[PDB]
């Protein structure tokens, strides 16, 4: 478990396997002293790099946990499609509700 | 050239507004809304042309 | 010899194998130069064997103005004056600044001479007043200089330093003033440039900077506080190396 | 009268032999007679152009305090916003009177030698009096050309073409007067940054959204983008009531038809120096000019690509362009400095782009119609740039409570009722987006899934502070104009805020946005005088006397100066009017 | 455009365009424009009434 | 801080025609000391090194 | 006829330096015979 | 922070008062104007907000 | 033959390929739409701003001077101020022979 | 306006057409958002009742 | 011109045939923006014959 008051422990991998449910709790519940005994090495600027990577790549998992629910994703735009000789590629403005019970 | 000066004449800005120059400047429309007039002020007021 | 530094896999001729060095030698014999040469005043084989040419100018003359800055700066100066410029009553206390102000400006100066180019630097007067002198140990390019800055030693060439807010050049010209205890200030003779219309040392916001043909420069302050330097004692130019030197930057006058 | 009982006309098409000369541009005498007689140190904040340096993060706080000093020492050049016609003629109370010479141009002291594009503090001592160039009609002060004329002009050519309903933009302007304004709005902007493929994947949020808070106010939801209110029109034009829809589609026919009134007032000639007829008209046409956000890189692709063009010099690292197809993750590095922009826009980032643009030649055009024109006909001052934390945002975007749903279990749709629902009170924590819905009553449901995964598509590093300068163009560029300057600053990923809330802890003042002024047109009267941690001594000068950090441009180096921004947050004429008034008031000299 | 007074537009693309632009056909807009020397040579209408 | 004088003070009254051996004055400006700045000089972000 | 204050100019008006010790001390001051530069 | 602290309870009152009412609630202390202006904008109609 | 009246010209999509089903073609200076003709993927930008307010049509469906109806028939329709009502008498009035 | 003055003779004694006709044919012309089904069933009905 | 070739490209292949002479001058009938005595006047309008 990364711990938030010492910027020398967040990588991706220890972020990606949290949840954005658990992310919200666990940085309204810190300690509020910063520390500084262990810098960052790609420095204080690229922890927040490597804290950010963490909760994009950790977007999958969140919707995959919620992969009974949506459905496909069609192609929103033209030029997506294989078959072009005959019919268009088509765009679908994906204003529906996706949603699945 | 003497007295560096230059006289203004009948003149406005409608044709409208130009036809109460031929009254005098008794009742001339010196100011519509924008339209404005400068009636003669010369040694030529009044005379033939 | 590229080939020969090619299939060779020599990157730098200058570790090309001893029998391949000569064995070209017995074939091209204008390489004597760029390959047995001890301190040749021209890099051998290098791109940029003219612009470090250069550059060791700009450097040797910083030294030769680093140290004689010093020189003259030792101790605890006594600088008195050297030019008439009268006070009024609440005057010298912009010189209360000037007090105060003074030892930043120093470093910034040479800070702003390693600041510009060298390529910008010999459009300016020190690197010009040393033309005039290292053809004096010939007519310099651009005919900048005067006819008559090669009669006396009391006609000087200024440059021109902001002194407040950043400490920048302020002219495109030399502006030689003609000076004469105390001596007053000259001009010389004669698109529109905004400083260069002032004695040196006149008025506030201006630091000055001339030299001679004798290469003892000044450093003219606002209120006649003014102080010769022997440059002279610190310019180190080896004459063989300064020969390729002038002959690039001298021209020769009709 | 002739010399007849005859009439006579004298036009002002009869002036076509006397100001059409080429010696309107023939000031070379006047830069040189004036010149001697110096003037002292007029405190140079508009006369004067900085380099950028450092990032845009904090160059408030350089530019805060380096003018700290030279700021309450006087006063500008102008003053004569406060002074009536005629006191202008008088000699008393305008030593500037000496100084305004020409029609086309402006006589002002500036600073002496130091060239422009470079520094910071410049040296304050002896002044130099030299040029700029006026550049559009509008720049002439406000006691040569009265408020009324302006609107006199606009008013007469409202008629014959297409305007804006009067009922519409009640709803516009409480939208973008609105303060208790729901701060999604400010990020899912951001998320989107112009995108076209993140925009129609994420079209449930941007139905709902706007769904929801029309309910709360009568009143659009997103609107300071071109980009994204024509997504609106055609992506989303159909799940809506028209009432609301009206809003949108009167908006893009007004600039509809406030684009085609350059043209009915051109001729057709000859193709000229690489501009158009209509660029050598008209200030909206030529692409040198580029709008305050700029989120591909169209603009300089059409800017730096022009024989006007000098050194578009983006100063973090390394002054000139280089660019970027797509971005992703990996390559929004959320805090660089090397002058990069992002062309991530387009509806196809498979059929990427870095020189090959997507949108037609009037899509910035648009842009520079809806920014500089309708932005600050609903501004009167008030409205002001941001520069963005992306790793501040998207930290937060991707933010929210939405919880597992059962097997079996119903759509979340209500809040208040529904504990499924993200924005349910169960749901509610602080410090998530979900209670950003929450902040402003947005009702977003549990299908907002499908934003997170394109949300981790898509990203932008940070905003970054272009400028761009020029050549006055084919057309005024004669031997004694040839050597000045356009100065023209623009962000690239960077958002506008409307309403500057800095009377609320909810945003703390300044977290993900550093204001950033642009220009004069967005210059925070509430922004910027309430910034992060900050001076009191400039609260006079706050209240008027808009604070551009000069790295952004300057006051006398622009387009646009300081009369025109005037009477923006003045005469209180209709929208219909100062939409073609400003328009009238950029046509170039 | 009766006189030589001004350096031109160094666009010289632009300037001559708008050279015959502005003298097409005025009254007093010559023909065979300015030599070296000389007056510009005011053309002569027809009638003068 | 203030720099040595060797002299307090004199008051001359100068006649126009009558400048005989010539001197000068010297300049300093007319707003306050404040605005005067500090000479600055900031290391860049590059060096050369 | 003008009216102004007037001091006599002599070479005995000295204004005053101070230094810090270590301006001599400085990267520009004591400069190798190559830069990096 | 005491407003944010009982805001519900700020929001029934109004809005109860307003379907007794055409009426506005605290007009009589600006700085409780200010935040309802300020933190309640999303849960009141909008005929009285 | 079988044509159809396309009202707006719709570029500002990438849905259906522009020009997908229907190919532009104008048949006449009534019919031509300033963000059909310039937007269509196939067009020259070095005839952008000549293409808004000239009706580009190919010489073997008319030309302007040999036409049943010229530009200024059409230079009425664009420009007029009045509403529809007037301006639909104000056009039928202008198809009265020579 | 002279041809659409001779209009404004004849606008009277014949039909004009009702006030909601006049901006829902226009805002149909103007529906950027315009649905394509519509050019396809024109095509597919293609003059056959 | 002919009706040359099928319908779907004809337009297609005219932009690439008339590209070079159709930006050359600009076209006699589009004077839409003379106005009266723009056009009577013997400049302005070289077309008046």
């Amino acid at each position: 478990a990364p711990q938030f008051h010492r910027p020398s422990t967040i990588t991706a991998d220890n972020v990606r396997a949290l949840g954005t449910r658990g992310l919200v709790l666990a940085t309204n519940n810190a300690q509020f002293i910063m520390d500084n005994s262990y810098p960052h090495p790609h420095g204080t600027q690229g922890a927040v790099r490597e804290f950010l990577r963490g909760q994009a790549a950790a977007l999958t998992d969140l919707g995959v946990t919620h992969a009974n629910n949506t459905f496909a994703p069609q192609p929103m735009f033209a030029g997506d499609a294989a078959a072009e000789w005959l019919r268009p590629s088509f765009g679908l403005k994906r204003t529906y509700s996706p949603f699945v019970v | 050239g003497l007295f560096q000066e230059a006289y203004p004449i009948t003149c406005a800005s409608d044709p409208a507004l130009l036809r109460s120059a031929r009254d005098g400047e008794a009742h001339a429309r010196e100011t519509h809304f924008t339209q404005y007039l400068i009636y003669d002020a010369s040694p030529l007021k009044g005379l033939s042309l | 010899l590229t080939e020969a530094c090619a299939a060779e896999r020599v990157v730098r001729p200058h570790q090309l194998s001893p029998a391949a060095q000569t064995a070209l030698l017995r074939r091209f014999p204008a390489l004597e130069g760029p390959l047995r040469h001890p301190r040749p005043v021209l890099q051998p084989f290098d791109i940029a064997a003219e612009v470090a040419f250069v550059a060791r100018i700009q450097i040797a003359c910083l030294r030769a103005l680093g140290h004689s800055i010093r020189a003259a700066l030792q101790g605890g100066p006594r600088i008195f004056q050297r030019l008439r410029y009268d006070f009024g009553p609440h005057q010298s206390e912009w010189l209360g600044e000037v007090t105060r102000r003074f030892p930043v400006l120093l470093e910034n100066l040479m800070r702003a001479l390693e600041g510009t180019a060298p390529d910008a630097f010999f459009h300016t007067a020190y690197a010009l007043a040393v033309l005039a002198h290292l053809g004096g140990q010939l007519v310099p390019l651009s005919d900048d200089i005067p006819a008559r800055f090669a009669d006396s030693d009391a006609h000087y060439a200024f440059d021109y330093y902001s002194t407040s807010g950043d400490t920048l050049r302020l002219t495109n010209r030399p502006i030689a003033v003609v000076i004469d205890e105390q001596s007053k200030c000259r001009f010389m003779e004669g698109p529109h440039r905004v400083c260069e219309q002032y004695l040196p040392g006149e008025s506030y916001a201006y630091l000055c900077l001339g030299f001679n043909r004798r290469l003892c420069g000044l450093v003219v302050f606002p209120g006649g506080f003014a102080f010769t330097i022997n440059t002279a004692a610190y310019l180190s130019l080896a004459d063989p190396v300064a020969r390729a030197v002038g002959l690039r930057f001298c021209r020769g006058a009709a | 009268w002739g010399k007849d009982h005859q009439v006579l006309r004298l036009s002002m098409e009869n002036a076509v032999g006397t100001v059409c000369h080429p010696s309107l541009m023939n000031i070379d005498a006047a830069v040189g007679g004036v010149n001697h007689d110096p003037v002292e140190a007029a405190n140079p904040y508009g006369a004067y152009v900085a380099a950028p340096a450092g990032p845009g993060a904090d160059m408030q706080q350089r530019f805060l305090n380096a003018w700290r000093q030279r700021l309450a020492h006087g006063r500008v050049r102008w003053v004569a916003e406060c002074q009536m016609t005629a006191e202008q003629f008088m000699q008393p109370d305008n030593a500037n009177l000496a100084l305004e010479l020409h029609p086309a141009f402006d006589f002002f002291a500036g600073v002496a030698d130091v060239e422009l594009p470079g520094g910071e503090v410049p040296p304050a001592g002896p002044g130099a009096i030299q040029a700029t160039w006026r550049v559009v009609n509008g720049n002439l002060p406000l006691a040569l050309c009265p408020v009324a004329f302006r609107d006199a002009r606009g008013l007469e050519l409202g008629v014959g073409r297409h305007a804006m309903a009067p009922a519409t933009i009640a709803a516009v302007r409480g939208a973008f007067e609105d303060r208790s304004y729901p701060a999604v709005f400010y990020l899912l902007q951001a998320a989107i940054h112009g995108n076209e493929h993140v925009f129609c994947a994420l079209a449930r949020l941007v139905t709902q959204c706007i769904t929801s808070y029309w309910n709360n106010t009568r009143c659009a939801a997103f609107v300071n983008d071109y980009s994204l209110v024509s997504y609106i029109v055609t992506y989303l034009g159909g799940d809506l009531p028209e009432e609301c829809m009206a809003v949108y589609r009167d908006l893009v026919a007004h600039v509809e038809a406030l684009a085609q009134l350059v043209d009915d007032f051109t001729l057709p000639g000859p193709e000229l120096g690489g501009q158009a007829q209509a660029e050598l008209n008209h200030l909206m046409r030529d692409p040198a000019l580029l709008p305050p956000l700029v989120w591909d890189c169209d603009g300089l692709m059409r800017h730096a690509a022009l024989d006007r063009h000098r050194d578009c010099r983006i100063d973090a690292g390394g002054h000139e362009p280089v660019y970027a197809a797509a971005c992703n993750v990996a390559t929004a590095d959320f805090n660089r400095n090397d002058g990069r922009l992002l062309h991530n826009t387009q509806a196809r980032a498979a059929d990427a782009a870095d020189d090959r643009p997507h949108r037609p030649a009037d899509w910035t055009v648009h842009h520079k119609i809806y920014y500089y024109v309708l932005v600050p006909a609903f501004s009167r001052g008030r409205c002001c740039t941001a520069g963005v934390r992306f790793d501040r945002v998207y930290a937060t975007l991707q933010n929210m409570v939405v919880p597992e749903i059962a097997p079996g279990e119903e759509c979340p749709s209500d809040p208040v009722t529904d504990p499924a629902h993200p924005l349910h009170p169960a749901n509610l924590v602080a410090n998530t987006v979900k209670r950003m819905f929450h902040n402003g009553r947005v009702v977003v449901d549990g299908p907002a899934m499908l934003t997170l995964q394109v949300l981790a598509h898509n990203m932008a590093e940070r905003t970054t502070a272009l400028l761009c300068s020029a050549a006055p163009d084919a057309g005024a560029n004669t031997a004694s104009t040839a050597n000045m300057r356009i100065f023209d600053g623009a962000l690239h990923a960077g958002v506008l805020l409307m309403a500057p809330q800095h009377l609320d802890h909810t945003i703390q003042n300044g977290e993900y946005f550093y204001v950033l002024p642009v220009h004069a047109l967005f210059a925070g009267a509430d922004h910027v005088a309430n910034a992060p941690n900050f001076p009191p001594a400039l609260r006079d000068l706050a209240r008027h006397v808009p604070l551009v950090p000069p790295a952004l441009g300057a006051n006398y180096f622009s387009s646009i100066r300081q009369p025109v921004v005037q009477h923006a947050r003045e005469s209180a004429a209709g929208e219909n009017a100062l939409t073609y008034a400003l328009m009238a008031g950029y046509f170039k000299m | 455009y009766l006189g030589r007074g001004a350096p031109p537009l160094l666009d010289n693309a632009a300037a001559v365009y708008l050279r015959n632009a502005v003298v097409a056909g005025n009254r007093l807009g010559p023909a065979q424009p300015l030599p070296v020397f000389g007056c510009a040579q005011v053309p002569r209408r027809a009638g003068m009434d | 801080m203030d720099p040595y004088y060797p002299f307090d003070a004199l008051d001359v009254w100068e006649h126009r025609r009558f400048i005989v051996a010539d001197s000068r004055s010297f300049i300093t400006p007319e707003f306050p000391r404040d605005f005067w700045m500090l000479p600055v000089f900031n290391i860049p972000r590059e060096t050369a090194a």
